[PDB]
C-alpha cells in the first residue's frame, strides 16, 4: 500500500536482555500516544499477573516482629527479603505452592535452598534469605501465588497455620513501565504524536512478551461490548 | 567600532593557531627541503 | 540599529530544554534570510539569488521545501535573546533555535529570572550571529545552558522558580493527622497490637505523633526501592505519607513522594551514590534546599550534567504541580479564631489610653505614639497567629506552601489575606492613628481602602524612578570601571586585605561572629595571600577558597582559631589598568577561577545596578 | 478580517490576572469534571498569593454556583455577596450537579473516594462522614474532584473550577512582530530604519552593549556596531558574502 | 548543554582562548574545503532528513567534536603565520 | 489636550472622554515638580479615583474623576455627602467642596443603619483626612456611595473589597482594552454598573417612547410609537472604530413588539442584553499545568475555538495617493508593469 | 459456560434518539473501567468522522461580513448559524453534498426550507437562519463535507463560486462524553467496577455507532505492535 495505510506505525524495538525493552511506535495523530501508552502501562502493571510470596510460617515463630537465634536476620527482614523471591510455575493447575525449606547449624541460606517442586521453578538461586551461625534452626513454609497487582498483607490475612504470618503481594513480572510522547515531524503537518514506552522485567517473562500480552488483555476486553442488553 | 580590549580580543589569545597532525608533517617537509642540494 | 535582528511577543516554553528556544519560523525566514537564499541555490528548489528572493517575495508562494530548507540552515545556529531592561549580562542569552508555528517566541521557564521577564506581554528582540566568529563565541561563552551561576553571587541563577519548587515540594512533605489515644509504641508489644487496630478503627491516624513509629509505619514496610511506588500506584500509601523502605544498607524511614524525588536525581545524573550525598530527603524541598542542590551538583558532577538535572527538576516539577491540585480558594485564606481576641484586647486597650488622656496624664503626642505601638505589636501578633494557625492545623493549606516553599508568598503578604492589614500611612509620612482592621478575605473596608491607596501611589512614584535611576548608578559605575579587564599573570605584589569575621557593635561591645552570608560574600572564591593552618588542615597560599573552605574558616572562628583572613584583592593590585587572576577570585559566571579577559568592570558595576532597583529612594542627599 | 483566539494572544479578568495563551489543548486531554464537562482555562495558582486579590478566587465561587443553577448575579462593590451567602448557593449547586447524578443512575467512582481519602488526610472534609456528605463539605469549599482527561485518573486533592469573566486584550501595532533582514536606511545618520513594508531595525543600546561587553563576545560586538548598522561598506560586502 | 564542555573548557589555559580555537577550526574546516578534518570513519558527525551532517551543516561543532580528541594542536605560536595557508591549500582538495 | 477617540470599545472611548490631566498649557503644572502632586491628597474623595491615573513616570498626574464627583460652577470636584442631624441620617445630599469637608465629621456608609437612625455607639467616621471612631451624636455628614468613591471604570469590579488596589488598577485599565467580540457574554457575577455603562455610554439604541415595532432589518428597527408616529432607527451595520474594533447594532427586538420606554432595541458592540459584555465568562479551573502556565502563562482549550468565542474583527485602512511628480504623473491602474 | 467466563461483562445500552447514549458494562476488575472509559473517551472526542457547513454562496453578497437588505441577520451571524446545523448522509457516495434554499418576503427562513435531497436528511429543521423582513431576497447555496475534527475556514478555502466564503468545519459528531466508575458488589468479593459511559451526538452518527468505530480505532491501534526493529 502507499498513501495513508504505508504511513503507518512503524513499530520499532530495542530489547538488551529480558529485562530491559524500549518500544518506539510513530507516527499517530493527535494525542494518540497518550491514549495508548497510559492504558498498556495500566495494564503491564496489574494485568500481567505474576508470582508473589503470600504467606510464612517459621516453625518456632510466633509473630511478625520476633527474632531467631542463630539467625542474624529478624523476622521482618527475612519476610521482606521473600517478597524479593520471584518464582515461575508452568500452569493453571498449580495456584497456590508451597515451597519448603529447612537449614541448620553454619550455613548461608539461599533461595536456592529450597526442595525442588515439579512445576515450579525458582529464577532467583543466589538471593539472601539468612546468614545462620551455630545452632542455628530455621525450617519453614512459605506460599506462593499467582494474582494481579499489589495486595496488602491485611487485605487477603492467609491461613495456613495458625502461627504463620502473611506477607504483601508483589503480583509482576514487570517492574517498572515508561512511555514519552514527543513530537515527530512528517512533512506536511507538525503536530504528531510519537509514542515510545520503555518497560522493565524481574525475567521471568520479557520487555516484548509481556507488552503482547498487554495488548491482547485490551483487545479481549474490547470485545466485552458485543451483545446489548 | 573597534574589537573590544576586553572579551576574546585579548592580546593572550588574539592570536592562536590549530593545527592537524597531518599538516605538522607537511610543515617540517618545507623545513626538510630547506636543505640545499 | 541593528540588521539582523527581531523582536516579539514571548511565551512560556515548558518542553523547551534551557539549551534552545522557540524561534517562529515566520520570523526565521526574514532574519536568516541570506543564509536561506544560498541555501536554496544548493538545493532544486531555486536556480539563483535574485529567484530564490522572488520565490519568497509573497507568502502564497512559499513551497514547503523552503522550510525544509532553512529548518536546515538553522541546524546548529544560535541567536541572542534580548529583553526590556538589560541590567546585567545575563540580560541577553544564546540558544538553539527550534523553529515553530505563529507569532509568539517559547522561552524556557528557567531563564525567565535572568530576564526579569514575567508574561503578562513582555516582548523580547533577538538578534544573528553571522560571522563564524560571533556565532562560536555566542554558543561557546553566551549560551544559556552553561551560564548557570550569577556573577553577582556564587549562587545559582537556575533556580526552580515558582511552579517547579511548588511542585517538588508537594511531593516530599510528610502529613499528621489526629492524636487522641496513646502514642507510645517505642516501647510495648502490645503498643504494636493495640494501636495498630485502633488504627485500623478509627481512632489512630496512619500519621499520629508517637515517636519511633506511627502505625503508618508499622502497617506498611518496603523492600525494594520500587515496591514503595507501586502500592502508591495502587491508592495503598499516598505520596505525602510516613512509610519505612530498605535502600542501600539502611532501613530509612522515609515518605514515597521523598523517595522518588531521590529518584528523579539519582536519574538526572546517574552517579546514583553521588545523587545522594549532595541531597537532603529530610525535609520538605524548599527553594534553598535545591539552590543548594544546583550549586552542589555544579561543583561536584561537572557543568552539562547539571543542566540535565535542571531541566530534570523542571519537568517533574511541572508535572507533579498539576496533579497536586493545589488551588486558591476563599475558604483556603484562613482567619485566626484569635483575630478576634488580639482584636478586642488591643480595643480595649486602646480604651484605657484614651482614659489616660482624657485626664491630662499623657501629652498631645504621647497618645498617638502610644496608639501606633499598640498597633504595631498587636499586628503583628495576628500574623504569627495566622501562620500558627497553619502550621498546626492546616499543613496543606494551599496559601502556605507556596510561601513556605521558595515558590510564591511573601509572610508581610499572607498577613494581608488571612490576618490583617494594619497601618497605612498619611499623605506625607505620619502614619494613621487608626488601623485597617480588615484582611482581604473579607470585604476591606470602604475608607480602609482609600486610606491604604495612599502608601500605594508613593510606592508606584518610586518605582518609576528606579527604572531610570538604578540606571543612574550603572551609568557612574561602568563610565569609571569599564576599562578594569583581567589581563594578566599573577600580579607579584602581594599587598594583601584581611577580611574580618568579627564585628564589635551590635551591642556596644561584644565579639561575634559575622552572618553566614555577610562572610561567604568576603571570602567567597578568593586567593590566600599567606597560608593558614587552621582546624587541622593546612590551607596553601594562593589557593582559591571554595564555598566549602569559606565554611571551614567560619566553623573554625566559631572554635576560636582566627579573626582574620588574608587574601588577594582588587583593592590592592598592581596592574595599572586590569586585575589579575589571583587577585580577582573564582566567579567568572563559571565556578572556577576567573578566565583572563572577563570584563570584569562591567560585570561588577552590573551586579550593583540591578539591586539598586529595589533600595528605597526618598532623597539622594 | 476575523481574529480568532491564539497562542499569541493576551486574556485577563477584570481583577488583575493577566497573562498570555501559552498553549492550546485538544479537549481529548485537557482536566474533565466527573460528567463529561470540560474546563476551558486552567489558571496557574502560583499567580494569586504574591498579587493580592482573592477577588478573583472569590468570582469563581459564586460562578460554580451560577453554572448549575443556570444564574448570574450582581455582587456591588463593598456592600455585595457575603461568604455565608455564596456557601449558600452553592449548596443548591450540589443537589443540581449530584443530585441529577443520583437519579441518572450512578454513584461515586474509586477515584472520587481515592481524592476524598488524600482530601480528609489534607483536612477538608470531616472524618467520618459519608462520601455523598463529604462531597458536599468538599463542594461548599468551592473545589470539585477532577480526573486529568490525558490518564483518566484523578487529580490528588480537590481542585476549584467555576465560571469567571475573561476579556481578550486588543493588539498593538508593536504585537506584529517587526522581523528585519537588510531594508532602509537614515539620510544623514547611516543607521537603519523603517517605516512602510520595511520592518525597521531594533535598537542596541548601552544596557545591551555592556551585556555583550560583559561576556567575551568581541566581534559580536563590533558586528552590532559595524556590519549591522553603520559600516556602510561593511553591510554590503557582509550581504553579498552571505549570499 | 553541549558535549564535554568541561572537557574542553579543561584543554585550554583560557575560557576565551578556547572559544577562539573552536572559531578558527571551523573557519579553517570550510575554507580548504570541509573535509579537512581528522576523524571521519566511524563515529562521526550526524543529522536526520538522511544522515548528510556528513557534508556541511554546522563548522564548529565539528570543530569542538574533533578538538575534544586529541589530535588537534593549538599553541601561541604553533607554525609560522603565512606557510601554513600554503601547505593547507596543497594538501586539501574540494575548493 | 485633544486625542482620537479611545474606541476600543465604548467603555474605553468614553473613559476617554471624562479623563483629566495634569501637564498641558505649559503655564500650569508642567513636567518637573512632582511627587507631592502624584500622590492621592485626602481631598481627592469622590472627587478623583485613587485607583485609575496610568503606570509610569506620568502617575497620578492624569486620573479620571469618581462616580459622582461633579463640576459645580468653577471647577471644583464636590463629592455628594448626604445630612445626618443628631443620630438621624437623611436621604438629602450635599456636593461639598473640598474645603468646606474638613470643618465636619463625617462617618462611613458602612455604618449600620435602621434607616433615619445610626446603630452602634462608637462608630467610625474621619473629621479631617484621619481616621477617627466618632459617636452617633457627632456624626454631621455620612457618605453618599460605595460607588462615588472610585471611577466608573473601576465601579465595575465585582469584589473590589478583596483586590489589592494596586492589582485592581490593572483590573480597571485591563477593561479599557476590552476587544468587542461578535460573540459577547456579560459576567456570571456582575457589580451593578454594566447595565448603566453601556446606556450611558452610547452603545445599545434604546427606545424613546413605548409603542410597538414596524419592520426589523439587519439595518433598521422601524418603531411605532403609541402617539401614532414611526421612526426609522439605522443600525451602525459595521463601522471603523478609530482603534479597529467593529461597532454593530445586532436587533434584540422582534417583528411587531410593544415595547417600555426606554427598552433595547439593538444591542451596542459589546452588550448581550443591555449589559456590558466583554471578554466571555468560560468555565475554568485553578490548577498547575505542565508548564504552560508558569509565571502568568494560560492554558486554553480548544473547545474555546471550535465555538467562536474568543473571536474579533478588525478593519485597517490602507491608502494611497496618485501624486505629480515633475517627471510625470504617478498613474494608477491595473498596469503593473513587470511580471504577471 | 458458566464460572469465570459467564460472569462476563454484561453489556447494556440506554438510547434515546441519535443524541443520548448510555452504556454500562459490569463486571469489571480491579480498577479498568477507569482503565477503558478514559481511552474511549479520548477516541470519542477526538477520532470519529461527521458533517459540517464547509462552504456558503449568497447569490448578491460578495465577502463575508456584508449586510443583506430585508434580513435582520447579518452575513457572519447566519454563517455562525449554519455552523449550528446537522445534517446527516447515508452513504459514501456522499462526499460533499449542497444543500440549496431560496426565500422570499415576510417569512422565517428555517432549515426545513431546504428542498431535500435523496440520500440526505436535516436533523436541525427547525434551527433559525434568518428574519426576512419584505422584498427580502435570499438564495444560497451551502455546501455540506464529511470529515473528522476541526478544520478552520482558513486552512480549508473551498472554491465553488468565486464569490463563496467558507466556514470552520465543526466535524466531531460527538458533543460531549462522560464515564462513571461506581462499585458494584458480587457475591464473593465487594471491589468492583462498573464502567458506564455517557455519550451525546449531534444527530449525523448515533452514541452506539460512535463508540463502535471508538473501539475499533483502538483495536487497529493495538494491531500496530506487530513487527518488531
Ligand atoms: C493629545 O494626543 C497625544 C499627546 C501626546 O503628548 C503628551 C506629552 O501629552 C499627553 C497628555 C496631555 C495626556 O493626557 C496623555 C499622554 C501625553 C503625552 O505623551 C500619554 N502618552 C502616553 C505615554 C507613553 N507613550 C510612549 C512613548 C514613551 C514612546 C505613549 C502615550 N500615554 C498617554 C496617556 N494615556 C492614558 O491616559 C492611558 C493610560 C490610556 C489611554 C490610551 C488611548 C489608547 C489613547 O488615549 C489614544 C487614543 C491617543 O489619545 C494617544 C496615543 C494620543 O496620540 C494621538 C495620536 O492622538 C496622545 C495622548 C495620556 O492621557
Ligand atoms: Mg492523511
Ligand atoms: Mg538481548
Ligand atoms: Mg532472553
Ligand atoms: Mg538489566
Ligand atoms: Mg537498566
Ligand atoms: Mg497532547
Ligand atoms: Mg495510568
Ligand atoms: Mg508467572
Ligand atoms: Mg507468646
Ligand atoms: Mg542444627
Ligand atoms: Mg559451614
Ligand atoms: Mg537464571
Ligand atoms: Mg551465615
Ligand atoms: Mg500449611
Ligand atoms: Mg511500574
Ligand atoms: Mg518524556
Ligand atoms: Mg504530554
Ligand atoms: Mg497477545
Ligand atoms: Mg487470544
Ligand atoms: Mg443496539
Ligand atoms: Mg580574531
Ligand atoms: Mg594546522
Ligand atoms: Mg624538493
Ligand atoms: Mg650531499
Ligand atoms: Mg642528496
Ligand atoms: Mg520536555
Ligand atoms: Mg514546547
Ligand atoms: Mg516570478
Ligand atoms: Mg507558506
Ligand atoms: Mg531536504
Ligand atoms: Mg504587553
Ligand atoms: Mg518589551
Ligand atoms: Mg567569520
Ligand atoms: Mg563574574
Ligand atoms: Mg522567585
Ligand atoms: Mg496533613
Ligand atoms: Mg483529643
Ligand atoms: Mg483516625
Ligand atoms: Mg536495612
Ligand atoms: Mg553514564
Ligand atoms: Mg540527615
Ligand atoms: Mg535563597
Ligand atoms: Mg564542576
Ligand atoms: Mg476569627
Ligand atoms: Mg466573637
Ligand atoms: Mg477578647
Ligand atoms: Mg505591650
Ligand atoms: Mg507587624
Ligand atoms: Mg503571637
Ligand atoms: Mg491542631
Ligand atoms: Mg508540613
Ligand atoms: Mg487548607
Ligand atoms: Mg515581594
Ligand atoms: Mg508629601
Ligand atoms: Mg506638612
Ligand atoms: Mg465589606
Ligand atoms: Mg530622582
Ligand atoms: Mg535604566
Ligand atoms: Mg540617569
Ligand atoms: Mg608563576
Ligand atoms: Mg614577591
Ligand atoms: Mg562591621
Ligand atoms: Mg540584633
Ligand atoms: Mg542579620
Ligand atoms: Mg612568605
Ligand atoms: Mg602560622
Ligand atoms: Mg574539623
Ligand atoms: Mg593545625
Ligand atoms: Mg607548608
Ligand atoms: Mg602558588
Ligand atoms: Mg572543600
Ligand atoms: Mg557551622
Ligand atoms: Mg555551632
Ligand atoms: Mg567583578
Ligand atoms: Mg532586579
Ligand atoms: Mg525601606
Ligand atoms: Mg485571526
Ligand atoms: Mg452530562
Ligand atoms: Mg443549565
Ligand atoms: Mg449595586
Ligand atoms: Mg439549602
Ligand atoms: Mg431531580
Ligand atoms: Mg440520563
Ligand atoms: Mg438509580
Ligand atoms: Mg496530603
Ligand atoms: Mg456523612
Ligand atoms: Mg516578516
Ligand atoms: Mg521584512
Ligand atoms: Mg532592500
Ligand atoms: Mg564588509
Ligand atoms: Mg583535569
Ligand atoms: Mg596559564
Ligand atoms: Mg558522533
Ligand atoms: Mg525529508
Ligand atoms: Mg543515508
Ligand atoms: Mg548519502
Ligand atoms: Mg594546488
Ligand atoms: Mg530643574
Ligand atoms: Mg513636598
Ligand atoms: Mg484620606
Ligand atoms: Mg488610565
Ligand atoms: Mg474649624
Ligand atoms: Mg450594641
Ligand atoms: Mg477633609
Ligand atoms: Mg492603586
Ligand atoms: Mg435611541
Ligand atoms: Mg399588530
Ligand atoms: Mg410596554
Ligand atoms: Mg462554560
Ligand atoms: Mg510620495
Ligand atoms: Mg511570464
Ligand atoms: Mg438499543
Ligand atoms: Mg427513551
Ligand atoms: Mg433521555
Ligand atoms: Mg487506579
Ligand atoms: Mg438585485
Ligand atoms: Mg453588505
Ligand atoms: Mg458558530
Ligand atoms: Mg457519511
Ligand atoms: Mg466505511
Ligand atoms: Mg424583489
Ligand atoms: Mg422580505
Ligand atoms: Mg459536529
Ligand atoms: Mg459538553
Ligand atoms: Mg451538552
Ligand atoms: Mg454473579
Ligand atoms: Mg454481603
Ligand atoms: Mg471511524
Ligand atoms: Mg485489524
Ligand atoms: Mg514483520
Ligand atoms: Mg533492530
Ligand atoms: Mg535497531
Ligand atoms: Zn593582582
Amino acid at each position: 500500500m502507499l498513501d495513508s495505510k504505508l504511513k503507518a506505525p512503524v513499530f520499532t524495538v530495542r530489547t538488551q536482555g529480558r529485562e530491559y525493552g524500549e518500544f518506539v511506535l510513530e507516527p499517530l495523530e493527535r494525542g494518540f500516544g497518550v491514549t495508548l501508552g497510559n492504558p498498556l502501562r495500566r495494564i503491564l502493571l496489574s494485568s500481567i499477573p505474576g508470582t508473589a510470596v503470600t504467606s510464612v510460617y517459621i516453625e518456632d515463630v510466633l509473630h511478625e516482629f520476633s527474632t531467631i537465634p542463630g539467625v542474624k536476620e529478624d523476622v521482618v527482614e527475612i519476610i521482606l527479603n521473600l517478597k524479593e523471591l520471584v518464582v515461575r510455575f508452568l500452569n493453571p493447575s498449580l495456584q497456590t505452592v508451597t515451597l519448603l525449606l529447612k537449614a541448620e547449624g553454619p550455613k548461608e541460606v539461599k533461595a536456592r535452598d529450597f526442595l525442588p517442586v515439579a512445576d515450579v521453578e525458582i529464577m532467583n538461586p543466589d538471593l539472601h534469605i539468612a546468614t545462620l551461625e551455630e545452632g542455628g534452626r530455621l525450617n519453614m513454609e512459605v506460599r506462593v501465588d499467582r494474582g494481579v497487582g499489589y495486595v496488602p498483607a491485611e487485605k487477603h490475612g492467609i491461613k495456613d497455620r495458625i502461627n504463620a504470618i502473611p506477607v504483601d503481594a508483589v503480583f509482576s513480572p514487570v517492574r517498572r513501565v515508561a512511555f514519552q510522547v514527543e513530537d515527530t515531524r512528517l512533512g506536511q503537518r507538525t503536530d504528531l504524536d510519537k509514542l515510545t514506552l520503555r518497560i522493565w522485567t524481574d525475567g521471568s517473562v520479557t520487555p516484548l512478551e509481556a507488552l503482547n500480552q498487554a495488548v491482547e488483555i485490551l483487545r479481549e476486553h474490547l470485545t466485552y461490548f458485543s451483545n446489548p442488553q | 567600532g573597534r574589537l573590544i580590549p576586553a572579551g576574546t580580543g585579548s592580546d593572550f589569545v588574539r592570536f592562536t593557531q590549530v593545527v592537524d597532525q597531518k599538516t605538522l608533517k607537511a610543515i617540517e617537509e618545507a623545513r626538510k627541503e630547506a636543505v640545499e642540494a | 540599529r541593528v540588521d539582523y535582528s527581531g523582536r516579539s511577543v514571548i511565551v512560556v516554553g515548558p518542553q523547551l530544554k534551557l539549551h534552545q528556544c522557540g524561534l517562529p519560523k515566520r520570523m526565521a525566514l526574514e532574519l536568516f534570510k541570506p543564509f536561506l537564499l544560498k541555501k536554496m541555490e544548493e538545493k532544486g528548489i531555486a536556480p539563483n539569488v535574485k529567484a530564490a528572493r522572488r520565490m519568497l517575495e509573497r507568502q502564497r508562494d512559499i513551497k514547503d521545501e523552503v522550510w525544509d530548507a532553512l529548518e536546515e540552515v538553522i541546524h546548529g545556529k544560535v541567536v541572542l535573546l534580548n529583553r526590556a531592561p538589560t541590567l546585567h549580562r545575563l540580560g541577553i542569552q544564546a540558544f538553539q533555535p527550534v523553529l515553530v508555528e505563529g507569532q509568539s517566541i517559547q522561552l524556557h521557564p528557567l531563564v525567565c529570572e535572568a530576564f526579569n521577564a514575567d508574561f503578562d506581554g513582555d516582548q523580547m528582540a533577538v538578534h544573528v550571529p553571522l560571522s563564524s566568529f560571533a556565532q562560536a563565541e555566542a554558543r561557546i561563552q553566551m549560551l544559556s545552558a552553561h551560564n548557570l551561576l550569577s556573577p553577582a553571587s556564587g549562587e545559582p541563577l537556575a533556580k526552580p522558580s515558582r511552579d517547579i519548587i511548588l511542585g517538588l515540594y508537594y511531593i516530599t512533605q510528610v502529613r499528621k493527622e489526629k492524636k487522641g489515644a496513646g502514642l507510645e509504641f517505642a516501647t510495648p508489644e502490645e503498643a504494636l497490637a493495640a494501636h495498630e487496630r485502633g488504627e485500623v478503627a478509627l481512632n489512630a491516624p496512619i500519621k499520629v505523633a508517637g515517636r519511633e513509629t506511627s502505625v503508618g509505619r508499622l502497617k506498611y514496610v518496603f523492600a525494594n526501592p520500587d515496591e514503595a511506588l507501586l502500592a502508591v500506584a495502587h491508592g495503598i500509601v499516598d505520596l505525602q505519607d510516613v512509610v519505612t523502605v530498605r535502600y542501600m544498607g539502611k532501613r530509612l524511614e522515609t515518605s514515597p513522594g521523598r523517595i522518588l524525588f531521590a529518584r528523579i536525581v539519582a536519574e538526572a545524573v546517574e552517579d546514583e551514590k553521588v545523587a545522594w550525598e549532595l541531597i537532603q530527603l529530610d525535609v520538605p524541598q524548599e527553594k534553598n534546599s535545591l539552590k543548594d542542590l544546583v550549586y552542589q551538583a555544579f561543583l561536584r558532577l561537572g557543568m552539562e550534567k547539571t543542566a540535565r538535572l535542571l531541566d530534570a527538576l523542571k519537568y517533574y516539577g511541572f508535572t507533579f504541580s498539576t496533579t497536586s491540585g493545589i488551588t486558591i480558594g476563599i475558604d483556603d485564606a484562613v482567619i485566626p479564631e484569635e483575630k478576634k481576641q488580639y482584636l478586642e484586647e488591643a480595643d480595649r486597650k486602646l480604651l484605657q489610653i484614651e482614659q489616660a488622656y482624657e485626664m491630662g496624664f499623657l501629652t498631645d503626642r504621647e497618645r498617638y505614639d502610644q496608639i501606633l505601638q499598640l498597633w504595631t505589636e498587636t499586628t503583628e501578633k495576628v500574623t504569627q497567629a495566622v501562620f500558627k494557625n497553619f502550621e498546626e492545623n492546616y499543613p496543606f493549606n494551599p496559601l502556605y506552601v507556596m510561601a513556605q516553599s521558595g515558590a510564591r508568598g511573601n509572610p508581610q503578604q499572607i498577613r494581608q489575606l488571612c490576618g490583617l492589614r494594619g497601618l497605612m500611612q498619611k499623605p506625607s509620612g505620619e502614619t494613621f492613628e487608626v488601623p485597617v482592621r480588615s484582611s482581604f478575605r473579607e470585604g476591606l473596608t470602604v475608607l480602609e481602602y482609600f486610606i491604604s491607596s495612599h502608601g500605594a501611589r508613593k510606592g508606584g512614584a518610586d518605582t518609576a524612578l528606579r527604572t531610570a535611576d538604578s540606571g543612574y548608578l550603572t551609568r557612574k559605575l561602568v563610565d569609571v570601571t569599564h576599562e578594569i579587564v583581567v589581563r594578566e599573570a599573577d600580579c607579584g605584589t602581594t599587598n594583601y586585605i584581611s577580611v574580618p569575621l568579627f564585628q564589635p557593635d551590635e551591642v556596644t561591645r561584644s565579639l561575634r561572629l559575622r552572618k553566614r552570608a555577610d562572610i561567604e560574600a568576603g571570602l567567597y572564591g578568593r586567593v590566600l595571600a599567606r597560608e593558614v593552618e587552621v582546624l587541622g588542615v593546612r590551607l596553601e597560599e594562593g589557593r582559591y577558597l571554595s564555598m566549602d573552605d569559606v565554611h571551614l574558616l567560619i566553623k573554625a572562628a566559631e572554635a576560636g582559631e582566627i579573626q582574620e583572613v588574608p587574601v588577594r584583592s582588587p583593592l590592592t593590585c598592581q596592574t595599572r589598568y586590569g586585575v589579575c587572576q589571583k587577585c580577582y577570585g573564582y566567579d567568572l559566571s563559571m565556578a572556577r577561577p576567573v578566565s583572563i579577559g572577563e570584563a570584569v568592570g562591567i560585570v561588577a558595576a552590573q551586579s550593583i545596578g540591578e539591586p539598586g532597583t529595589q533600595l528605597t529612594m526618598r532623597t539622594f542627599h | 478580517q476575523k481574529r480568532k483566539l491564539q497562542v499569541g494572544d493576551k486574556l485577563a479578568n477584570r481583577h488583575g490576572n493577566k497573562g498570555v495563551v501559552a498553549k492550546i489543548l485538544p479537549v481529548e486531554d485537557m482536566p474533565h469534571l466527573p460528567d463529561g464537562t470540560p474546563v476551558d482555562v486552567i489558571l496557574n495558582p502560583l499567580g494569586v498569593p504574591s498579587r493580592m486579590n482573592l477577588g478573583q478566587i472569590l468570582e469563581t465561587h459564586l460562578g460554580l454556583a451560577g453554572y448549575f443553577l443556570g444564574q448570574r448575579y450582581i455582587s456591588p462593590i463593598f456592600d455585595g455577596a457575603k461568604e455565608p451567602e455564596i456557601k449558600e448557593l452553592l449548596a443548591q449547586a450540589f443537589e443540581v450537579y449530584f443530585g441529577k447524578r443520583k437519579g441518572e443512575g450512578f454513584g461515586v467512582d474509586k477515584r472520587e473516594v481515592e481524592v476524598l481519602r488524600r482530601a480528609e488526610k489534607l483536612g477538608l472534609v470531616t472524618p467520618g462522614k459519608t462520601p455523598e456528605e463529604q462531597l458536599k463539605e468538599l463542594f461548599l469549599q468551592g473545589k470539585v474532584v477532577l480526573y486529568d482527561g490525558r490518564t483518566g485518573e484523578p487529580i490528588e486533592g480537590p481542585i476549584v473550577v467555576g465560571q469567571m469573566f475573561i476579556m481578550k486584550l486588543y493588539h498593538m501595532v508593536e504585537d506584529k512582530m517587526h522581523a528585519r533582514s537588510t531594508g532602509p536606511y537614515s539620510l544623514i545618520t547611516q543607521q537603519p530604519l523603517g517605516g512602510k513594508a520595511q520592518f525597521g531595525g531594533q535598537r542596541f543600546g548601552e544596557m545591551e552593549v555592556w551585556a555583550l561587553e560583559a561576556y567575551g563576545a568581541a566581534h559580536t560586538l563590533q558586528e552590532m556596531l559595524t556590519l549591522k548598522s553603520d559600516d556602510i561598506e561593511g553591510r554590503n560586502a557582509a550581504y553579498e558574502a552571505i549570499i | 548543554a553541549e558535549p564535554g564542555i568541561d572537557k574542553l573548557f579543561g584543554m585550554v589555559d583560557s575560557k576565551y582562548r578556547l572559544t577562539v580555537v573552536v572559531a578558527k577550526r571551523a573557519q579553517q574546516l570550510l575554507r580548504h574545503g570541509f573535509k579537512n578534518t581528522v576523524l571521519e570513519p566511524e563515529e562521526r558527525p550526524k543529522m536526520q532528513t538522511l544522515e548528510g551532517l556528513f557534508d556541511d551543516p554546522n563548522a564548529e561543532t565539528w570543530a569542538m567534536k574533533e578538538l575534544l580528541t586529541g589530535r588537534l594542536v593549538f599553541g601561541e605560536n604553533l607554525v609560522p603565520e603565512d606557510r601554513l595557508q600554503k601547505e593547507m591549500e596543497r594538501i586539501y582538495p574540494g575548493e | 489636550l485633544s486625542q482620537f477617540k479611545d474606541e476600543t470599545n465604548p467603555l474605553s472611548s468614553l473613559r476617554h472622554k471624562r479623563r483629566i490631566s495634569a501637564l498641558g498649557p505649559g503655564g500650569l503644572t508642567r513636567e518637573r515638580a512632582g511627587f507631592d502632586v502624584r500622590d492621592v491628597h485626602r481631598t481627592h474623595y469622590g472627587r478623583i479615583c485613587p485607583v485609575e491615573t496610568p503606570e509610569g513616570a506620568n502617575i497620578g498626574l492624569i486620573t479620571s474623576l469618581a462616580a459622582y464627583a461633579r463640576v459645580d460652577e468653577l471647577g471644583f470636584i464636590r463629592t455628594p455627602y448626604r445630612r445626618v442631624v443628631g443620630g438621624v441620617v437623611t436621604d438629602e445630599v450635599v456636593y461639598m467642596t473640598a474645603t468646606e469637608e474638613d470643618r465636619y465629621t463625617i462617618a462611613q456608609a458602612n455604618t449600620p443603619l435602621e434607616g433615619n437612625r445610626i446603630a452602634a455607639e462608637r462608630v467610625v467616621a474621619r473629621r479631617k483626612g484621619e481616621p477617627v471612631i466618632v459617636s452617633p451624636e457627632e456624626v454631621e455628614f455620612m457618605d453618599v456611595s460605595p460607588k462615588q468613591v472610585f471611577s466608573v471604570n473601576t465601579n465595575l469590579i465585582p469584589f473590589l473589597e478583596h483586590d489589592d488596589a494596586n492589582r485592581a488598577l490593572m483590573g480597571s485599565n485591563m477593561q479599557t482594552q476590552a476587544v468587542p467580540l461578535i460573540r459577547a457574554q456579560a459576567p456570571v457575577v456582575m457589580t451593578g454598573l454594566e447595565e448603566r455603562v453601556v446606556r450611558d455610554s452610547l452603545a445599545a439604541l434604546y427606545a424613546e417612547e413605548d409603542g410597538e415595532v414596524a419592520k426589523v432589518d439587519g439595518n433598521r428597527i422601524v418603531v411605532r410609537y403609541e402617539d401614532g408616529r414611526l421612526v426609522e432607527y439605522p443600525l451602525r451595520r459595521f463601522y471603523r472604530s478609530n482603534q479597529g474594533t467593529a461597532l454593530d447594532q445586532r436587533p434584540r427586538v422582534v417583528v411587531g413588539q410593544r415595547v417600555r420606554k426606554g427598552d433595547l432595541l439593538a444591542d451596542g458592540p459589546a452588550s448581550e442584553n443591555g449589559f456590558l459584555a466583554l471578554g466571555q465568562n468560560v468555565l475554568v479551573a485553578i490548577m498547575p499545568f505542565d508548564g504552560y502556565n508558569f509565571e502568568d502563562a494560560i492554558v486554553i482549550s480548544e473547545e474555546l475555538l471550535k465555538r467562536d468565542f474568543y473571536t474579533s474583527i478588525h478593519i485597517e485602512r490602507y491608502e494611497i495617493e496618485a501624486r505629480d511628480t515633475k517627471l510625470g504623473p504617478e498613474r494608477i491602474t491595473r498596469d503593473i508593469p513587470h511580471l504577471s
